[PDB]
């Protein structure tokens, strides 16, 4: 079902792509999986640290 | 670069005198006004002191 | 024997989205070309953007005024992503005034001439009483890079007005680069590959006034390629106008002339005290 | 609004104080960021002059952890509202779901 | 630039069937315990080895 | 002229003073410490790089003697005064005279998890690729022709 | 202040070599450290103009897979040896020279014929070993102009042109702070040449290459 729900859009079945660096505008090889994740952000601040 | 302090164990001491007769150096150059025996890149007492142990 | 790059055409699918060319490119130079001006594209590039409003009957930004759905948090929040071109000076305060039931776009905002808004459709509050409205300046400036609010605490030029509301600057006009080398026509001559860059703004800047500028700026850090009043003017009636010349002579020889007075040699001798000046 | 749920973001949303749920349905007759007022359907109405009903949403203000706590509308003008929906969402709260 | 992905991880082709061999052993395996034959605790070594 | 002079210099923060710090930060070596001392490589010493930020910077060949990972480790800094008290720091537990555990002569600056992972793909050896079957005058010519 | 960008200050310069040098550029502002380290090495590897040797043939061999009685080295040993050969060619574009040498002892580069423009920088370089009092070794060196790296299979023996001068360039961006600063960048580049120009020289090279496409632009 995953795939067939990216198959409906135009998105890669197989969940990785191609990614260029930054810095030196070269390709990585072994394409790395990119996507959508939802992050938290603790209540463990450094400003209440230091 | 006092990166490490091998060879001034290396050549002498048990490594404990070694920071008894620097300590005894540094304290003769920084409270005394005696003129240091190498060129000071911007150093200070302690690593001037190490680096004149070596001879 | 290099076939130097010329600025063949410049499409334009919308108000943002461009598509420059700029063959003919030799062997290795394509990529080395695209990523040094995507670098430079996204780092820094001149831009406007809306910083220190002032809202008439608030006071700080958690707060919350009636008839309006919006919140002030809110309202600076959205004011942020206002693209605003200014082509006559470098800062700008707009004025936006409107009452009445219905949203507030960026229409409303006043029509300075030398002020172009990009996007007039852009919602920037909500009115919800007809009894209500909403005035407020706009102060536009211009700059580069990212500069947030918290780093205007120097504190060391003026005090803050209460009313007064900082708010983040995102200067960069640019949103994202992704060129593409590929190989050209055959030209009589192969190895001759082109460069597409493909940019895309807040429609605040020209494809080529941006390429021009980038590449000026990458021929620039190149270039490093080589080896190695009454008491004012009791002095000023002397033609002394700076500190200097009245500290270059003791107070003495100034107490010896009739343009001094009572209160000028007063401020003279408080000003002294601190060990200052007029330490003769 | 995570994208990826497991639909039991609605009950812990709304199962909480957090969020400011409706007593009664009706149509919102004055909607602001600080206050809601909602006029009753005149059966649900009680016989004897029975009213509006008024949501005062708290605004910033503190927790016991040192957080702020600040209601939202998400509701509009002449919007129908029914007996049970979100008008207000509290902190973690994008349109009556968990979000944090 | 070396990721992990879903399909990094093959389930090999014929753990179905050493599965499905499995539990049919194990179906008789027990009714073998329960004619009397053998006892409780070495049908419980024999079934965990 | 005076110490108060000094102290409200120090208070008002002068661009003078980060250079005047920058002195005194350039050989004087810090204790870094993390809570469970349980052997003795648990304190060592090393020479502070002054950075921009809140965080301290831990090299990361020296956690495996801290055993300190990076989700929410803190630990405490100590700053020796006396010449005798920088002159231990320097030579008896300075991060590069400690890579032998005191229990077992075997080393502990063992790299691990990510440096591991990239020689591994260096050395690697495929059995198809381009530039097969040839001959370089040296290292360098591989590194000119890799990249 | 929109269009005033820093400039650095390389008063570090300092080389240990006379064919090898690190240059030290600071302060750069942050993120053209990689862009300018980047593309000058990219400009230096991949397109540079210099002169090796493309093709020799041997006077009586015609394949790879053979050996010459009273040399110490193999027919691959001494090609890998001419690979390295450095040879600043003036005037005429290419030039035919020869190795007609019959005596003991190794073959160094002061005994290859001197052909005019032709100028060896390191006489000192061995091609090839002899032994014997009778073997002689006759080959046909010929050098060309190109630009770049060209492999053999990209292209009589044939021989891999080391065009660039360059043996290597790897640059290294750091930390650099003015005053108040901590985010500024501080380029470091490294580079060792064959011998045929200064490394601060190919740097000014590159330099000029990469600011000459430029020009249409700015
Ligand atoms: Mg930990």
């Amino acid at each position: 079902e995953i795939k067939e729900l990216l198959k409906l859009g135009d998105l890669p079945t197989s969940g990785q792509i191609r990614l260029y660096d930054g810095r030196t505008g070269e390709q990585f090889e072994r394409p790395v999986t990119v996507g959508y994740m939802y992050m938290l952000k603790l209540n463990h601040l450094v400003d209440d640290k230091m | 670069a006092r990166v490490t302090v091998q060879d001034a164990v290396e050549k002498i001491g048990n490594r404990f005198d070694l920071v008894l007769v620097a300590a005894r150096r540094a304290r003769q150059m920084q409270v005394g006004g005696k003129d240091p025996l190498v060129p000071e890149e911007n150093d200070k007492t302690t690593v001037i002191a190490l680096r004149e142990i070596e001879e | 024997e290099f076939l130097k790059p010329r600025l063949v055409d410049i499409e334009q699918v919308s108000s943002t989205h461009a598509k420059v060319t700029l063959e003919p490119l030799e062997r290795g130079f394509g990529h080395t070309l695209g990523n040094a001006l995507r670098r430079i594209l996204l780092s820094s590039m001149p831009g406007c953007a809306v910083t220190e409003v002032e809202i008439d009957g608030v006071l700080h930004e958690y707060s919350t005024k009636e008839g309006v759905q919006e919140d002030i948090l809110e309202i600076l929040l959205n004011l942020k992503g206002l693209a605003v071109r200014v082509q006559g000076k470098d800062e700008v305060i707009l004025t936006l005034n409107k009452s009445g039931i219905g949203p507030v776009t960026a229409a409303d905002i006043t029509h300075d001439g030398d002020v172009e808004i990009v996007k007039p459709q852009h919602v920037i509050c909500h009115l919800t009483d007809e009894n209500a409205s909403i005035s407020m300046r706009i102060k536009v400036q211009r700059g580069r890079g990212y500069v947030p609010a918290s780093t205007r605490i120097h504190s060391e030029e003026d005090e803050r007005p209460i009313g007064r509301l900082l708010v983040d600057a995102c200067y960069s006009p640019v949103e994202r680069i992704a060129y593409n080398v590929e190989a050209a026509r055959v030209e009589q001559r192969t190895d001759l590959d082109k460069l597409v860059i493909e940019m895309e703004t807040n429609g605040t800047i020209d494809p080529e006034e941006a390429i021009r500028r980038a590449a000026t700026i990458l021929a620039e850090q190149l270039e490093a390629f080589v080896d190695l009043v009454r008491s004012a003017n009791c002095l000023k009636a002397e033609a002394i106008h700076y500190i200097g010349d009245l500290v270059q002579r003791t107070e003495v020889e100034l107490l010896k002339t009739p343009n001094l007075g009572k209160k000028s040699l007063t401020e003279i001798k408080d000003v002294l005290a601190s060990r200052g000046l007029s330490l003769g | 609004k995570p994208l990826v749920g497991t639909g039991m973001e609605r009950a812990v949303a709304v199962d909480s104080g957090v969020t400011a749920v409706a007593k009664r349905g009706g149509v919102v007759q004055y909607v602001d960021a600080s206050r809601i007022v909602i006029k009753v359907n005149e059966d649900e109405m009680y016989p004897g002059e029975a009213g509006i009903d008024i949501y005062n949403l708290t605004k910033y203000t503190r927790s016991n952890q040192n957080t702020c706590i600040n209601q939202m509308p998400c509701v509009s003008l002449g919007e129908p509202v029914e007996r049970g929906d979100v008008l207000a969402d509290g902190p973690s709260t994008d349109l009556g779901e968990l979000a944090l | 630039g070396a990721s992990v992905g879903i399909d990094d991880m093959v389930i090999p082709e014929k753990k179905h069937e050493i599965i499905s061999e499995a539990e049919a052993e194990v179906a008789e395996i027990q009714e073998q315990f329960q004619s009397g034959l053998v006892t409780a605790g070495e049908r419980y070594n024999k079934v965990i080895d | 002229t005076t110490i108060k002079a000094a102290k409200k210099m120090v208070e008002r923060e002068e661009a003078v003073v980060w250079d005047i710090l920058d002195e005194v930060i350039r050989e004087h070596p810090v204790l870094l410490n993390r809570a469970p001392t349980l052997h003795r490589l648990g304190i060592q010493a090393f020479e502070p790089v002054l950075i921009e930020g809140k965080a301290i910077q831990l090299h990361p060949l020296v956690c495996a003697a801290y055993n300190a990972d990076f989700d929410g480790d803190q630990m405490a800094v100590h700053v020796p005064l006396t010449l005798e008290a920088q002159l231990e720091a320097r030579a008896l537990m300075m991060s590069t005279n400690n890579i032998l555990s005191p229990a077992n002569g075997e080393p502990i600056i063992v790299p691990s998890q990510d440096v591991v992972l990239g020689l591994y793909y260096m050395t690697r050896d495929c059995v198809n690729a381009k530039g097969e079957g040839m001959v370089l005058t040296g290292p360098k010519e591989a590194e000119r022709l890799y990249r």
